[PDB]
């Protein structure tokens, strides 16, 4: 099990031995060092980069079709009604994604990472690391945008096309140097 | 060439300028140019970027019989090993290709034959001379009488 | 010491006995007729070398005198241009009022009442209006006299015949040895830094002594006449000095580095000369002496006798990597065995080079007066996108040759041409995806336009007022190239044309240049452009890739290049061959090049060129191209009926000739319908009972009347489609943009 | 596979030929798979009664719709 | 199947054998020519229609004649 | 004398057999490619890029469920040939053994065979492999070759006339026959 490192000439954490997908030797801050975190975190980046993903495509494309930006979209939509509705419609699926199915006791044990929702039998440790990769890729992504948010207070495809017009009137040494 | 000059030969009589018919009709840039060409303009105007008239429905019937007697050329000009060799390819991307594979044929895809193609690019070229023709004369004669 | 001259004295006698006996280049051929078929094979397999012997270096040698005997004829015929333009021509009037007088260089005898043709062209003149660019291009040469054309068609009539005689010599007197040939390395060497340095360099010294002066003078209003000599600017460097003020410092700045002295004839303003609407000279000559430079060092790279330089097999072979097996090793041994392989390799760049030329010459006009001669721009845009795209395919055609002909696997064991051949069901798969894809999401969108047009339904319709597909990057890329001259470009003045924006440029009334804008159209027509190509690419490629094997055929090759089939059987193999395929890429290529050159000829006249009243600019079609082309239905009526109205109004007037031509080409297409759908069986019976009645009146004649074979009647059929639709197209053009514009 | 049942040599081919090539030979009657004189004017007079039905209808749809959808 | 016939004006060249592609045809004894052998095909379940035979075959009017029938995956020239 | 042979022993050699299927496999698809190569340190790259051996004209399904061909022959040097789907291969000193797809790219093998190496290899057998394991034997399928006249074959399919002999189609009208079969010597199905 040959696998790439974070960092040149590193040596990997002695608990991560490339046994799951997508490790690259990389925990300095030693969060993993336990087992049963190391699965629970494992579940969590998965699921925070699933969702790092939707984010970024659905705070990209209605940009992409002149429907308005991501941040300012609460002029128009009120949020206290959008996150009631959302919460009513979420929680029994977050539920039962916790819960490893509909059963009190679990019952009907369902990997609650890599449930079987694959009509295309797809799924190897490969794609598997695909999918983490892809998911810390979108994850950084919408770092950027919160922070390309606060700092441009334009829009993320306003701000690439402002890059590509005007690559050195507009990036992070110019935007930055000013009080912003 | 039997109903171009019936054609031609009548809306010059109805329309009382006969002398057009006589004296184009003996060469072959009259034919092209005031049988042709002049009977052609309220055809392809039937849609246009300002609108449409009932027309429309003639022209658009009009480069649809262009399309397939065109269509039919490509029957009756490229021939068979051609087609059964590029067939060949697809078959192979369909096997190969992921998840797909498993959508197979009952019958085996191969090009049609020889006198298969020759029938269908005579049946191509057929449709679209009559329906060229037919919507021609129709909006022709129909826009000016 | 090793690149060496190696030769062989007289080794072909010189006699007319072969002449006198046709097919004596083939071991069949020579027996005599037959049959017709003889006569028909006779012409076909003249110039196939290969096919006549094996040895590589009498190959070699015959290609190498056919070589000058191409030259000959190419001399021969701007021998004929400098001639008509001295002496059947309107040239000197001309160039006394570039804007009125209309460029003619052929008269027409008075007979049957062709006279009708010399038409009233200005200058005291009557003659064919001619657009093939001469008369500008000898201005910017600086010739002015009628002598001086005369002067150069004989010269060019005795460098014709030297050149027939250095064929005749290196054939049948002194024919270099095949070591000779293959020195691929010092052909290089010369070629970059003799052929095209020297050349760059003497070419711009005639700019710099010659052509800069007598352009400057006559575009200050000089009248030739009482223009200096050529020479007078050599002799006398006071007439130079006046023009061009550094040449009073001689060539001191050069030799001591101080180069910038000379920035008054050797500049980078960039742009067009606001006079004449071409370049400005003095760019001209610093890019060919720039060009100088760097093929003259180029032509420094490859190892001859002198320990210095790079070896190309070396160089071949060191770059390989890991997905490509053994890499470019065996390619050296193509490229200095096979005659086909270079052939196909030349011919796809000189293709390649020829439709970069009219890109390059419509945008950036560089010949004075050119660009409001727009029946010129037309011509010469339209004539070298035609050369390429039969280029293009004869390229593909001698690769075919090469893999059936000259493929060895011993050579090609796990190279890249092996790798290639291992995957060709992946290639051409891949290929016919991409082809389906741009079909349906180009063409139909003109099918969604017509039709929602038809039902009523305008604002349904992909369009700049409707559904917007803009094409945005290239919009970018105009705007960059427009800013270029503030950061990127920065020694520039102006940008390289107006094309990427700006003003326009106009001389006199007419419209040299504007910026061209794209949208919705452009987009359209631009997926078109790359549905056609891509179209054409999968049938050369894939009569390449199966030239000698196939899933239907495994032996191909055995059958050879050139087959009409193998049989009826296997559901039927008809055209199957790789010579079939570059039969069919013909009409794709024909398919292609037409539509690219309608674009243009609609974008230009509704879009760039016009006349300007102060700041106003009035398009020839009056800016119909925007809308009317989003339909199938527009291009046949806003361009196809409407500008037809010239050609086939041209009967009774001096543009008759090409009504008549405009006929004539619809009936030469029509005909080769004949070839092209029918087949030999029919016509070999319907030749037997002709044959009947000879028989029976006793005229029947000893070579026996034989129906063309299958593969001649498709390239009878090919042929003259492709004449019959280009002669239309040409008629078309040159009629209405004579007439109009 | 089943059809053409007019034609064993067509229906054993594996093939798309079989499709196409059994459409296009359906009305021949004589080169049918054991066919006899008497079964073939059998099934030619009965196609005939076919064809003046779809005439008959033809017209009557004719007659039809300009009734009821036109101004005479 | 294709059906290949021989008749009987055959003079034993072996042109056609040779220019078979899937090994249909053979050379048999006979007594009727000068070479004392014809042609013959025992397997025409192999053949794919090519007519290669016939283009091969130097007497006039073939002595080898390949009728084409009912298609097979075989005689299709199938490789799927 | 001469036996009908049998493929089990020319497959009994364990290193032909092994290459004959390493060529006869498909190419593999681009991700299972990309986990080879994913598995791997950067040296061994061409390692995994030499693992592969086949092409894109070798067997497709049908070979699995309707038929393959074998040929098998000996050749005295190691040499590269063309295969008749494209690309070249090596054969080896000795025994060498290649599955195809249809009788007519065996046969294009073995004309290749017989025509362009200096010491001409003669020794091909085709056998015809049916997926139940049934092997019949093809070529040469008496031992001799079939253009060389060999006592003990049959007339097959003669029709003991001239082809201007034959009767008019309109004559046997209803009957169930054709010309062309009338007394026909050594009829085949
Ligand atoms: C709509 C349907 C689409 C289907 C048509 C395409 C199929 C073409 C085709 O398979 O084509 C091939 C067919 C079938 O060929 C037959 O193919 C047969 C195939 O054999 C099969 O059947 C044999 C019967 O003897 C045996 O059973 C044998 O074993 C078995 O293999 C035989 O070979 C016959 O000899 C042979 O006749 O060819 C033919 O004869 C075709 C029939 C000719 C009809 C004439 C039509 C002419 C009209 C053209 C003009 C159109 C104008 C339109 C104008 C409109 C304007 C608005
Ligand atoms: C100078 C600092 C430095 C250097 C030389 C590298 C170098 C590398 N990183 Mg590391 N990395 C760094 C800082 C650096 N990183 C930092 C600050 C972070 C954020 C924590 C990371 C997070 C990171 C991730 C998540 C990954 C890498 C990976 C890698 C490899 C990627 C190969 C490549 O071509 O990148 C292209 C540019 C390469 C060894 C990748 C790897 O493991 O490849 C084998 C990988 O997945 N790096
Ligand atoms: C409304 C009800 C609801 C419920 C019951 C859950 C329940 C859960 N969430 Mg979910 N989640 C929800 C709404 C909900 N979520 C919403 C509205 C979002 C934003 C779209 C998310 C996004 C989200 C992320 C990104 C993660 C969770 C995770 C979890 C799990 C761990 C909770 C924890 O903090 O442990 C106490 C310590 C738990 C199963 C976490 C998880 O799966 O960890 C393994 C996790 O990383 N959820
Ligand atoms: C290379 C191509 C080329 C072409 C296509 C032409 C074409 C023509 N030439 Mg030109 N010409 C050329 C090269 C060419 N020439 C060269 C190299 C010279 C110098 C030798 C000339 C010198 C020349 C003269 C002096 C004349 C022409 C004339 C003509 C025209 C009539 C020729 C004719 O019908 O007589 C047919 C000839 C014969 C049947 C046998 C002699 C025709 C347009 C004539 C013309 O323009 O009349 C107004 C004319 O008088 N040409
Ligand atoms: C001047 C007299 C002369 C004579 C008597 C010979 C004699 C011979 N030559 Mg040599 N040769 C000559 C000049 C001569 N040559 C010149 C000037 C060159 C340079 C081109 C050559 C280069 C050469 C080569 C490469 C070969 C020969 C060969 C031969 C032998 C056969 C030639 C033959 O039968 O074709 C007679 C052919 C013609 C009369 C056709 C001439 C075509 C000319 C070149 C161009 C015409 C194009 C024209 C403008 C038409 C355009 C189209 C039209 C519709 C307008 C014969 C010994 C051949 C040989 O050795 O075979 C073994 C051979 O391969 N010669
Ligand atoms: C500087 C040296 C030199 C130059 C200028 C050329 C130029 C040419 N060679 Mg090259 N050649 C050379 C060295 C050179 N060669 C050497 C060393 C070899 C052996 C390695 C070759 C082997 C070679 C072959 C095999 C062939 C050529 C051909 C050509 C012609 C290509 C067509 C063209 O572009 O015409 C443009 C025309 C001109 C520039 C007019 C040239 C006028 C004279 C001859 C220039 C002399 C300069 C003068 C002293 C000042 C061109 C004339 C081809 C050809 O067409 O042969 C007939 C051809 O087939 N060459
Ligand atoms: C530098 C360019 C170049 C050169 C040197 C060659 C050389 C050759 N070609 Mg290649 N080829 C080229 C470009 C070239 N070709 C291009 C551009 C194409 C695409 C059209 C081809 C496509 C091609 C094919 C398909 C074949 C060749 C073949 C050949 C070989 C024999 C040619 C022959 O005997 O014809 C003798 C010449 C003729 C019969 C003249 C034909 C006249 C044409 C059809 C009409 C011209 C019309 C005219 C311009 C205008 C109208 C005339 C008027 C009277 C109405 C020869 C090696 C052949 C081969 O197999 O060799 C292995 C072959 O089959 N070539
Ligand atoms: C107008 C005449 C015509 C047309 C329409 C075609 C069409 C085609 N040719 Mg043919 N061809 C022709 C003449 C024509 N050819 C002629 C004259 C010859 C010379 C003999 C050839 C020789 C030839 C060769 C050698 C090849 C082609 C190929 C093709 C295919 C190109 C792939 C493609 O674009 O499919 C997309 C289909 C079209 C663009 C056809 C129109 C489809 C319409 C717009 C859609 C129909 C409505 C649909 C139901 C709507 C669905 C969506 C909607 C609801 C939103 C295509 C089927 C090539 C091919 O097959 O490669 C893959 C190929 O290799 N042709
Ligand atoms: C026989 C030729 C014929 C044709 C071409 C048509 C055509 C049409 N009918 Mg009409 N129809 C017909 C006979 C015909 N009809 C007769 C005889 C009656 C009285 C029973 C009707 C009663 C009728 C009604 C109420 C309506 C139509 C309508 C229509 C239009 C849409 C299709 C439809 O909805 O009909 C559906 C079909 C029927 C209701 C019954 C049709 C009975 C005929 C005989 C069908 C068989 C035709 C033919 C023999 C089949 C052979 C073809 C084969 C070889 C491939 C279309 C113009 C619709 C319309 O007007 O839209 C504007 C509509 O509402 N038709
Ligand atoms: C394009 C990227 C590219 O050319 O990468 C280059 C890559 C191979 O590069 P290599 O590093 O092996 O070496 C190439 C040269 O050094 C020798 O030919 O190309 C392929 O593998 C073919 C891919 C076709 C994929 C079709 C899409």
């Amino acid at each position: 099990k040959y696998r790439g490192l974070w960092f040149p000439n590193i040596t990997p954490p002695a608990y991560l031995t490339g046994e799951f997908p997508a490790d690259r030797g990389f925990d300095p801050a030693g969060l993993a060092a336990d087992p049963k975190v190391y699965e629970r975190m494992r579940i969590a980046e998965v699921f925070n980069g699933r969702l790092a993903m939707l984010a970024i495509v659905g705070c990209v494309y209605p940009e992409l079709l002149g429907n308005g930006v991501w941040f300012e979209v609460w002029n128009k939509v009120d949020f206290y009604r959008f996150a009631l509705i959302s919460l009513q419609v979420v929680a029994p699926l977050e539920y039962w994604r916790g819960n490893g199915g509909f059963g009190w006791d679990g019952e009907e044990k369902y990997d609650r990472s890599y449930p079987g929702f694959d009509p295309c039998n797809l799924t190897t440790e490969y794609t598997k690391a695909a999918e983490i990769k892809n998911g810390r890729l979108a994850m950084i992504g919408m770092f950027g945008l919160e922070v390309q948010s606060h700092v441009t207070a334009q829009g993320p495809v306003a701000n690439l096309i402002e890059h590509l017009r005007h690559p050195l009137a507009a990036n992070i040494g110019a935007n930055l140097a000013h009080p912003w | 060439w039997t109903t171009f000059y019936w054609h031609w030969k009548h809306i010059t009589l109805w329309q009382g300028n006969v002398g057009q018919f006589n004296e184009s009709s003996t060469y072959l840039m009259g034919w092209l140019r005031d049988y042709l060409w002049l009977n052609s303009s309220q055809l392809i105007n039937g849609y246009n970027p300002f609108g449409m008239n009932s027309l429309a429905v003639w022209g658009w019937m009009f480069l649809f019989g262009h399309l397939v007697w065109a269509t039919g050329f490509m029957f009756l000009i490229s021939w068979r090993g051609y087609w059964q060799e590029l067939i060949e390819t697809l078959v192979w991307a369909h096997e190969r290709t992921p998840i797909t594979n498993v959508f197979k044929w009952t019958d085996k895809p191969v090009a049609l034959s020889i006198v298969q193609a020759r029938l269908v690019g005579l049946a191509h070229f057929s449709v679209g001379y009559v329906f060229t023709y037919a919507a021609f004369l129709i909006a022709s004669t129909s826009a000016k009488f | 010491k090793r690149v060496r001259v190696a030769f062989v004295s007289n080794p072909v006698e010189t006699s007319f006995e072969k002449w006198s006996r046709p097919g004596h280049f083939s071991r069949l051929l020579s027996k005599g007729p037959n049959t017709t078929t003889w006569i028909w094979n006779l012409h076909a397999d003249a110039h196939d070398f290969d096919n006549h012997t094996t040895d590589l270096e009498d190959i070699s040698r015959k290609v190498f005198s056919a070589h000058f005997g191409q030259l000959a004829i190419i001399e021969i015929w701007l021998s004929g241009m400098f001639f008509h333009g001295a002496r059947f021509s309107n040239y000197e009037a001309w160039l006394l009022d570039p804007i009125h007088v209309k460029p003619s260089a052929q008269i027409v005898w008075p007979i049957v009442g062709q006279e009708i043709l010399n038409g009233d062209v200005g200058g005291n003149f009557q003659g064919i209006q001619i657009t093939s660019g001469l008369f500008q291009l000898w201005r910017s040469c600086g010739i002015t006299s009628e002598f001086q054309l005369y002067i150069t068609a004989l010269t060019g009539l005795i460098f014709s015949a030297v050149l027939f005689f250095a064929g005749w010599f290196h054939y049948h007197k002194a024919a270099p040895k095949l070591e000779w040939f293959q020195n691929v390395e010092s052909m290089l060497n010369h070629h970059l830094s003799g052929l095209l340095g020297l050349g760059c360099l003497s070419w711009a010294g005639h700019q710099i002594h010659v052509s800069l002066p007598i352009n400057k003078l006559l575009d200050s209003g000089v009248n030739p006449a009482e223009l200096p000599l050529p020479h007078d600017f050599i002799l006398d460097k006071s007439l130079i000095s006046q023009l061009y003020p550094s040449f009073s410092k001689g060539l001191a700045p050069f030799f001591t580095f101080h180069w910038s002295e000379y920035s008054d004839f050797l500049t980078f303003r960039g742009g067009l000369n606001n006079v004449t609407g071409g370049l400005w000279l003095t760019d001209v000559a610093h890019h060919h002496l720039a060009l100088a430079v760097l093929f003259i060092l180029a032509g420094h790279m490859y190892k001859t006798n002198w320990k210095i330089g790079h070896d190309i097999k070396g160089l071949l072979e060191s770059h390989t990597g890991p997905f490509t097996g053994q890499g470019h090793k065996g390619l050296y041994e193509i490229f200095t065995n096979s005659w086909h392989a270079q052939l196909s390799l030349n011919l796809a760049m000189m293709g390649s080079l020829s439709i970069i030329v009219a890109q390059h010459m419509y945008s950036m006009p560089p010949y004075p007066y050119i660009a409001i001669d727009y029946g010129t721009e037309l011509s010469l845009f339209t004539h070298h996108y035609w050369i390429g795209g039969f280029c293009i395919v004869g390229a593909a055609a001698h690769a075919a040759i090469f893999m059936v002909r000259d493929y060895d696997p011993a050579l090609n064991f796990n190279n890249l041409l092996d790798r290639v051949l291992l995957h060709r069901d992946a290639i051409i798969s891949h290929l016919n995806w991409v082809c389906i894809f741009l079909g349906l999401h180009s063409f139909g969108l003109y099918i969604h336009n017509d039709t929602l047009s038809a039902l009523g339904r305008p604002q349904d319709m992909f369009s700049d007022s409707a559904i917007q597909l803009q094409p945005v990057f290239a919009q970018w890329i105009q705007n960059t190239h427009y800013l270029a001259p503030t950061l990127t470009a920065f020694n520039l003045v102006s940008p390289t044309t107006p094309v990427w924006g700006g003003d326009v440029v106009s001389i006199s009334g007419k419209v040299a240049m504007m910026p061209i804008k794209l949208g919705t159209a452009d987009f359209l027509v631009h997926h078109i452009h790359a549905f056609t190509i891509h179209v054409t690419v999968l049938i050369l490629l894939k009569g390449v890739l199966f030239s000698r094997s196939s899933r239907l055929i495994p032996d191909k090759a055995s059958l050879g290049f050139r087959f009409p089939c193998d049989g009826p059987g296997r559901g039927g193999t008809c055209q199957v061959s790789a010579w079939d395929h570059v039969f069919l890429g013909l009409f794709w290529m024909y398919n292609s090049i037409s539509v690219a050159i309608f674009h243009f000829s609609w974008k230009m006249q509704s879009d760039v060129w016009g006349t300007v009243l102060a700041n106003k600019v009035s398009h020839i079609t009056g800016g119909n191209f925007s809308q009317g082309s989003l339909t199938i239905n527009g291009w046949l009526r806003d361009f196809l009926w409407a500008q037809s109205s010239q050609v086939i109004q041209s009967y009774g007037s001096p543009l008759s000739a090409y009504g008549l031509m405009f006929l004539g080409a619809h009936f030469v297409w029509a005909f080769s319908l004949m070839f092209l759908f029918s087949g030999r069986g029919y016509w070999q019976e319907l030749i037997e009972s002709i044959v009947w009645a000879h028989n029976k009146l006793k005229v029947a004649p000893n070579i026996q009347p034989r129906a063309l074979s299958i593969t001649q009647g498709r390239a009878v059929g090919v042929a003259h489609y492709l004449l019959g639709g280009i002669a239309t197209t040409w008629s078309f053009f040159l009629a209405r943009i004579i007439s109009v514009g | 596979t089943k059809f053409p049942k007019f034609s064993q040599g067509l229906a054993q081919d594996p093939t798309t030929r079989r499709i196409w090539f059994g459409i296009a030979t359906s009305h021949d009657f004589e080169s049918h798979d054991g066919m006899t004189e008497n079964n073939l004017y059998q099934k030619i007079f009965a196609s005939h009664f076919g064809q003046l039905a779809i005439i008959f209808l033809w017209t009557s749809g004719n007659l039809f719709h300009v009734a009821w959808q036109g101004n005479f | 199947s294709h059906s290949v016939k021989i008749y009987n004006t055959c003079i034993g060249c072996t042109q056609c054998v040779r220019a078979c592609p899937t090994d249909v045809l053979e050379m048999v004894p006979w007594d009727g020519c000068k070479a004392g052998q014809i042609a013959s095909s025992p397997r025409t379940e192999d053949c794919v229609g090519c007519k290669r035979c016939e283009s091969a075959c130097p007497t006039d009017f073939l002595s080898v004649r390949v009728y084409l029938g009912s298609e097979t995956s075989r005689s299709m020239g199938l490789a799927y | 004398a001469w036996t009908v042979p049998d493929l089990a022993d020319a497959l009994k050699n364990t290193s032909a057999v092994a290459k004959a299927k390493g060529i006869a496999t498909q190419l593999p698809t681009f991700w299972e490619l990309r986990d080879a190569l994913s598995e791997v340190p950067k040296s061994k790259f061409p390692e995994v890029f030499a693992s592969y051996k086949g092409s894109t004209g070798t067997l497709l399904s049908a070979a699995e469920k309707e038929e393959k061909y074998v040929i098998t022959w000996t050749s005295p040097k190691k040499q590269i040939f063309e295969l008749p789907t494209g690309g070249a291969a090596e054969m080896e000193e000795g025994e060498n053994i290649f599955f195809f797809a249809r009788k007519e790219q065996c046969l294009a093998l073995g004309a290749q065979l017989r025509t362009a190496f200096k010491p001409r290899i003669e020794n091909f057998q085709i056998f015809r492999v049916f997926p139940n394991g049934e092997v019949q034997y093809l070529h040469p399928k008496d031992g001799v070759f079939p253009e060389k006249v060999n006592q003990g074959r049959t007339k097959a399919n003669h029709n003991p006339r001239s082809i201007g002999e034959n009767a008019e189609p309109a004559s046997v009208k209803f009957t169930g026959t054709t010309p062309k079969d009338v007394q026909t010597e050594g009829a085949v199905a």
